[PDB]
């Protein structure tokens, strides 16, 4: 359909007239909102205050990332190469080959913690569920030399909570 | 020891100027929905000793291309005649007694604006250059607005000097009787001294930044300093000649004690206006003074003049 | 003897209390600066006022990611900052360049054009990620003056 | 079990920042020479 | 309309380096990986040039 | 072993180690370093932040810091073990009020050509001045040939360098002219005689260094390094005037730094050039620079366009 905005005239006559000659000269507007819209001050401050008080998030928050194990641990991994082959950004790098029993596992697995975009395509596309991005928003050091990941770097930190993760997961898991 | 009234002075002084930077954004804080500056405190009230030495710790550095003749002799100044201004200004005493002194301010508002044409001038080009010529041009068509309207007034007080002008304002608060004119003093001092609602002088939107660009940590401050010792002096004397105190040769105390909870409110309305309103685009900044704001003030003073003439009025002085 | 290293509870803690940090918008991350300064998490009165000229400033932060023609551009600004001057990346994009990283016009890293020294990961990160990515920068001040004239 | 007991941290260097390396075995073998006699 | 007929044997310069006279690129039908039997790999005659040295980081 | 091309992210099999570099002379080579790929540990003294203004020079995980005193015979024993090179540009100017300056020359040199020797290095070097000699002078141009003749007895194989004045573009050499805007110019000692120097630049002898890094072939046979043609005028503190058209301080300011009612005065005036018979540079080259072309550059005054030279 339509509208018509800032379609309007002024009506001209002497009962009007006075009323926008009582407003250029006498500032009867102009002191209508910000003599007042603006005070208003007396509403409670918005503040997070932040060393200690902190924010909302939900179970599917996204961030540092990790490596579960089951009960008495079998490193969840299988190395079958997927959540490498999705990454848009291609931050991960693995190299598996046979460990001793038969068994296959990893040897090398590298997330770059500069390249990687937080898709949650490795979070999605691994069959046997172990690659999980954690909820731990714990970052920033100081030296490039570092983020880079290895394995075992990976699993302690995704040992250091599985509290946190383990209990995410199964809200979640319904849904999708 | 008249030496150590000055001296008393200068220095308490100097905390108001540095602690109305904190006012600045609590005030300005809550306008916003939020706090004003609160982790260092506790209250804040300790961030200003803070904010004092980063300046002057911090390197302060000179254009390889200025003259550093001028690019000291202007500052120089940023400090004297905003601290020069105070002297003979009735609290309810005086340091000075000035016979025609009312006079002596416009001597001394009028000879700041020398100290901005230096600087930017002094340094160097077309942000400082073309940049601090074209706020002198504006800086004086704002004081033919000013010195008629303050001449109108004293028509109605019969004298130049400041110790009759608590004596008129008795019982009649300046203000009911020309009413039409105080309006006019009030967006005279925001516009002159390069505040909020006719900002461009210092930049932020029309420019980078006007006129403070160069000046690195060292000097910086002096004009920080400086800008904020007028703007509360001028709101520290509207209070003297509009909304007036009543003397008491008793209790000289209670006459500042409810001075300060007057100059000290009407100030902060240069704070409450800044969150509120937008710029000018220098065209409609002057284009709107001869226009508008100068008929009335020379049709007013054709009135003041005749009012006590015409009702056996003419006030008590030479 | 004493007095110096008692004096740099002084110095030390005035420059990391009050920042005047620039800001770098150019890519997404801009706008979870922004809302650092929105009144949620509120960045200044905090102590740390927000954006200020070239030359007044501390701590610059690189925002967005950085292409050829960009380089020629700050490297010059983070120059003529003074002396107490810290460079602060922020977001996956100064860090190795997020993705774009393999692409022709894009610099690979924001390391490589300044002296970087704080790092934050993630696209945006999450406007939290930043203000503890500070609260290591003012942590990042146990540094003393002391020990270079006072003992060499 | 097979999780920790109290906590660590993000640090800067605490002196420990973890600096990581390569886990892998070696690649191409290279040959020895043969011993003391001719 | 300048029409203008000549014969050049179509060549163009400047827009790469060096890297116009050292390599040797190599025009080839894809033989189709083994491990399955699918042909429809087959059918178009790509190129791709000489392999120069990997090394490790 | 060398991979590849010399660019960058390479490898070219060197590690090294340089002590000092972080004043004048060492930033200038470890950035030649941070090129043709290397493994540098640069330690450093006392200054935690000064050293930033360095870390874009070698790529990735190439150049890593340590921290050491030096008085300390374990610091100089924990970095070093694992080298190949390593050279020694470590020592300065005035005597400190901490530091009497002595044996900083002698024991300090010597300090690190402890274990540095018994761990295997190799290919160690160390500096030395075309103006010092034995003979008496100069209070601080000596205590340097010492160096030469204290410490060349360890390690047989140095290749000890000996270059002439330098100027470069932060020096303190050819800057503390123009820095004398002043009563006036008095030359040393208001006579025009014996300047000047051999006055190379920067460049030459910070690509020396690299030149002989892996010679091969130079160990025990040590160098001096020529300057440009030919010897100099007094014209050179004219020239000054020609063209010129007339690391942790502190937080305010620094008591003394001079200029040294001392040898400085006379350690510029001093000038002895001396023996041909060193290789010293050509041979290490190839390299040798001018001084009336690269002298605008160093030199920028408060006209800083019109130059008509
Ligand atoms: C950058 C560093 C180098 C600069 C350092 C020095 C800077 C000095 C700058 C001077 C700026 C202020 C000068 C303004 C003069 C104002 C004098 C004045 O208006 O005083 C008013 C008063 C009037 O007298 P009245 O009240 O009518 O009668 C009293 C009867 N008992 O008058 C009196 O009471 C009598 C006057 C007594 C004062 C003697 C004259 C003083 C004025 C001399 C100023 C010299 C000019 C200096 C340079 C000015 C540049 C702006
Ligand atoms: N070959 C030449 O042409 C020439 C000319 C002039 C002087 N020199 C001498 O040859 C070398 C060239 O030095 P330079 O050009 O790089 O200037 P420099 O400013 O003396 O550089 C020396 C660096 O090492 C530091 N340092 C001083 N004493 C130290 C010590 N005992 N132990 C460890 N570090 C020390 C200095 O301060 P920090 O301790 O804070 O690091 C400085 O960082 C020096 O020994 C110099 O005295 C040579
Ligand atoms: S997690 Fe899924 S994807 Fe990542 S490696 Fe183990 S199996 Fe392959
Ligand atoms: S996180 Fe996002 S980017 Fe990093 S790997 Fe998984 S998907 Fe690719
Ligand atoms: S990564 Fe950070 S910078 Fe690069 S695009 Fe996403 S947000 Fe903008």
């Amino acid at each position: 359909t339509y509208k018509y905005v800032n379609l309007r005239e002024p009506s001209m006559d002497m009962k009007s007239v006075t009323d926008r000659a009582a407003q250029t000269l006498l500032w009867t507007e102009l002191i209508r909102g910000l003599g007042m819209t603006l005070s208003y001050l007396f509403r409670e401050p918005a503040t997070i205050n932040y060393p200690f008080e902190k924010g909302p998030l939900s179970p599917r928050f996204r961030g540092e990332h990790a490596l579960r194990r089951y009960p008495s641990g079998e490193e969840r991994c299988i190395a079958c190469k997927l959540c490498e082959a999705v990454c848009p950004a291609q931050a991960i790098t693995i190299e598996a080959e046979p460990r001793a029993d038969g068994s296959r596992r990893t040897t090398r697995y590298d997330i770059d913690m500069t390249k990687c975009i937080y898709c949650g395509f490795c979070q999605e596309a691994c069959p046997v569920d172990a690659i999980v991005e954690g909820p731990n928003f714990e970052f920033s050091t100081e030296t490039h030399e570092e983020l880079l990941y290895n394995k075992e770097k990976l699993l302690n930190n995704g040992d250091k909570w599985e509290a946190e993760i383990a209990a995410n997961i199964q809200a979640d898991y319904l849904y999708r | 020891m008249f030496m150590i009234n000055i001296l008393m002075l200068i220095i308490p002084i100097l905390l108001a100027v540095a602690f109305l930077t904190l006012v600045e954004r609590k005030v300005l804080g809550y306008m916003q929905l939020r706090k004003g500056p609160n982790v260092v405190g506790p209250y804040g009230l300790l961030q200003p000793i803070a904010d004092a030495i980063k300046l002057f710790i911090k390197e302060p550095l000179r254009p390889a291309t200025s003259s550093a003749s001028m690019f000291i002799l202007a500052p120089i100044m940023a400090l004297g005649l905003a601290l020069t201004m105070w002297i003979p200004l009735p609290m309810p005493y005086p340091l000075i007694n000035m016979n025609l002194g009312v006079l002596f301010m416009l001597a001394m508002s009028s000879l700041a604006v020398y100290s901005i044409l230096w600087s930017g001038w002094a340094s160097n080009s077309k942000y400082a250059l073309i940049g601090a010529l074209r706020a002198v041009a504006q800086t004086i068509s704002y004081e033919v607005t000013l010195a008629i309207i303050l001449l109108s007034v004293l028509l109605m007080s019969g004298s130049f000097t400041l110790s009759t002008l608590i004596t008129t304002q008795e019982q009649m608060w300046l203000i009911l009787p020309a009413w039409p004119l105080a309006m006019m003093w009030f967006i005279s001092t925001l516009a002159e001294t390069n505040r909020a609602p006719f900002d461009l002088t210092e930049g932020e939107s029309e420019l980078v930044s006007g006129f403070n660009v160069e000046y690195a940590a060292g000097p910086f401050a002096l004009f920080f300093m400086a800008e904020y010792a007028n703007i509360i002096m001028m709101n520290i004397f509207t209070a003297i000649l509009f909304l007036g105190t009543s003397h008491n040769p008793h209790m000289p105390e209670l006459y500042t004690i409810n001075f300060t909870i007057k100059s000290l409110l009407l100030t902060m309305s240069f704070l409450w206006i800044r969150a509120s309103y937008p710029r000018f685009r220098y065209d409609q900044l002057m284009h709107l003074l001869w226009k508008n704001f100068l008929p009335l003030t020379l049709a007013l003073c054709m009135w003041h003049v005749s009012l006590p003439i015409l009702t056996s009025g003419i006030p008590p002085q030479t | 003897e004493y007095v110096v290293a008692k004096l740099d509870d002084l110095i030390n803690w005035a420059r990391r209390s009050s920042l005047w940090p620039m800001t770098f918008g150019l890519a997404c991350c801009a706008v979870e600066m922004m809302h650092m300064a929105a009144p949620r998490y509120d960045m200044d009165r905090f102590g740390v006022v927000f954006r200020a000229s070239p030359r007044q400033s501390d701590v610059m932060i690189v925002a967005g990611t950085l292409t050829n023609k960009m380089a020629p551009a700050l490297r010059k600004v983070y120059d003529q900052m003074p002396e107490p001057r810290y460079v602060v990346s922020m977001g996956s994009c100064a860090n190795g360049g997020g993705y774009y990283h393999y692409s022709y016009s894009v610099v690979r890293g924001c390391d490589r054009i300044v002296p970087v020294d704080i790092y934050v990961p993630g696209c945006p990160p999450t406007a939290e990620a930043l203000l503890y990515g500070i609260l290591q920068l003012q942590k990042k001040i146990k540094r003393e003056k002391r020990l270079r004239i006072w003992y060499r | 079990k097979f999780i920790w007991t109290n906590h660590k941290f993000n640090l800067s260097g605490t002196p420990q920042q973890y600096v990581p390396y390569s886990t892998t075995r070696k690649k191409i073998q290279e040959w020895v020479p043969p011993s003391t006699p001719y | 309309i300048t029409v203008d007929e000549k014969l050049d044997i179509t060549t163009i310069t400047g827009v790469p380096e060096e890297h116009i006279k050292t390599r040797k690129a190599r025009i080839f039908v894809p033989a189709r990986n083994n491990m399955q039997s699918g042909v429809n790999n087959t059918k178009k005659w790509k190129m791709e040039f000489d392999t120069r040295e990997r090394w490790e980081n | 072993i060398p991979h590849g091309k010399g660019g960058r992210s390479s490898v070219s099999g060197i590690v090294a180690t340089v002590f000092g570099a972080t004043g004048f002379l060492g930033r200038y080579v470890v950035n030649h370093l941070g090129r043709m790929g290397s493994q540098v540990i640069v330690p450093h003294r006392c200054e935690p932040y000064d050293t930033m203004h360095l870390r874009p020079m070698g790529d990735l995980g190439q150049i890593i810091f340590m921290d050491w005193n030096g008085r300390d015979k374990d610091s100089i024993r924990r970095a070093v073990e694992h080298s190949s090179v390593v050279i020694n540009l470590v020592g300065r100017e005035w005597e400190t009020q901490n530091f009497d300056f002595e044996d900083v020359f002698v024991k300090i040199p010597q300090a690190i050509a402890q274990v540095s020797k018994e761990a295997g290095v190799e290919k160690f070097i160390h500096i030395s001045h075309l103006n010092a000699d034995i003979k008496s002078s100069s209070k601080y141009l000596r205590s340097k040939a010492v160096g030469e003749k204290e410490v060349r007895e360890t390690f047989p194989e140095a290749t000890i360098i000996k270059p002439a004045e330098i100027f470069g573009r932060e020096d303190r050499f050819l800057n503390y002219f123009a820095n004398i805007r002043w009563f006036g110019g008095v030359p040393l000692i208001s006579l025009g005689k014996k300047t000047v120097k051999q006055p190379v630049y920067i460049v030459d002898v910070t690509k020396g260094i690299i030149n002989a890094i892996k010679d091969p072939d130079a160990r025990g046979k040590t160098f001096a390094f020529v300057g440009p043609s030919r010897y100099l005028l007094f014209d050179l503190v004219q020239y000054v005037f020609a063209v010129a058209h007339r690391i942790g301080r502190l937080f305010e300011i620094s008591p003394f730094e001079p200029w040294t009612t001392r040898d400085k005065v006379e350690r510029i005036h001093t000038t002895d050039k001396i023996l041909p018979h060193l290789p010293g540079l050509e041979d290490l080259g190839v390299e040798a620079t001018p001084l009336e072309l690269k002298a605008i550059e160093v030199l920028r005054r408060h006209r800083t366009y019109r130059w008509l030279s």
